């Protein structure tokens, strides 16, 4: 148990992380740019990275 | 879509086009077409995208 995870810096498993987080409701914070999937209706994520 | 891009490029050249526009849906189409997108380096092709 935590408040939130810090995302791994590579998109491949990053998607796993994210589809985990919003699946179990814990907010997710990402640092590395990922491939924005156009219709990923996830809602528990932000990214400090310059978009 | 790699080899597809080669074939498309062949078709383009066979028609001898000297201008063209590529249009996609979402940015993934880029990856889908990168090979053609690399047209200008080899032959005289000007292509644009929207």
């Amino acid at each position: 148990g935590v408040a939130a995870i810090l995302g791994p810096s590579h998109s491949s498993s990053a998607n796993a992380v994210q589809s985990i987080c919003n699946a179990l409701g814990v907010p997710h914070i990402q640092t590395r740019w990922k491939h924005q999937v156009s219709d990923n209706k996830d809602s528990f994520y932000v990214s400090l990275y310059p978009d | 879509f790699s080899s597809l891009s080669r074939a498309i490029l062949d078709l383009v050249q066979f028609f001898k086009w000297k201008t063209v526009t590529v249009v996609y849906d979402d940015s993934t189409g880029l990856i889908r077409l990168q090979e053609l997108i690399k047209a200008p380096s080899r032959y005289n092709l000007r292509l644009k995208i929207r």
